[PDB]
């Protein structure tokens, strides 16, 4: 259920994807 | 411009298919090999990124849970219509906001969700009457058919930009 | 402003919960 890390040479909107994602999941799994 | 909006509310009202449907628009279950909580919308004529919590409905003690919440810059408050028992936890989780940002003056709506539902045991009037004890707004919706999930969360972005 | 590094398989919550923090600044620090 984690998101998988971003990459390397993700962008800034990438970043933003992700960090929407992983506030999700540590919600989830507190 | 930025918007965190939070999701909460009693187990199974609805919260993860409205985020659903919100953002990849479909109700059935669909399998594909990782699912999106961010969206861009245009707002009253002004460009709006949505980030959305949507919250186990599972609840606990938990110092990491409130500072995701105290993260967010507004919240949904869920209940089914056809479940009381979900109805009367709103004021749980009003207080709940209140607590972990620190405020009575947080932008919040309260949503009334499963109205395609063929039966209610939960009445308009009930809601709409304590909503306005709280000095919030009021939006029915169905995760199913669609009906009403823009407007909340897009109903919700104009109370945060009211603040 | 620099880039918080995401933390690999042996990661613990605790790491996630930290790069989330870090990675909330500096996405509000390139904003
Ligand atoms: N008819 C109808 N069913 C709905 C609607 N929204 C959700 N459901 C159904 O109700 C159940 C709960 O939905 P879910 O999104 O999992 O709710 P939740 O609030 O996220 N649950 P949890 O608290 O456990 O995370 C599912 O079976 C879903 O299909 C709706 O608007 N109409
Ligand atoms: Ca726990
Ligand atoms: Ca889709
Ligand atoms: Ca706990
Ligand atoms: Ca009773
Ligand atoms: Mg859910």
């Amino acid at each position: 259920r984690r998101p998988r890390c971003p990459g390397d040479d993700a962008s800034i909107e990438d970043l933003h994807e992700y960090w929407a994602r992983l506030w999700n999941y540590l919600y989830a799994v507190a | 411009t930025e918007y965190k909006l939070v999701v909460v509310g009693a187990v199974g009202v609805g919260k993860s298919a409205l985020t659903i449907q919100l953002i990849q628009n479909h109700f059935v279950d669909e399998y594909d090999p990782e699912p999106s909580y961010r969206k861009q919308v245009v707002i009253d004529g002004e460009t709006c990124l949505l980030d959305i919590l949507d919250t186990a409905g599972q609840e606990e003690y938990s110092a990491m849970r409130d500072q995701y919440m105290r993260t967010g810059e507004g919240f949904l408050c869920v209940f089914a219509i056809n479940n009381t028992k979900s109805f009367e936890d709103i004021h749980h989780y009003r207080e709940q906001i209140k607590r972990v940002k620190d405020s009575e003056d947080v932008p919040m709506v309260l949503v009334g969700n499963k109205c395609d539902l063929p039966s209610r045991t939960v009445d308009t009037k009930q809601a709409q009457d304590l909503a306005r004890s709280y000095g919030i707004p009021f939006i029915e919706t169905s995760a199913k058919t669609r009906q009403g999930v823009d407007d909340a969360f897009y109903t919700l972005v104009r109370e945060i930009r009211k603040h």
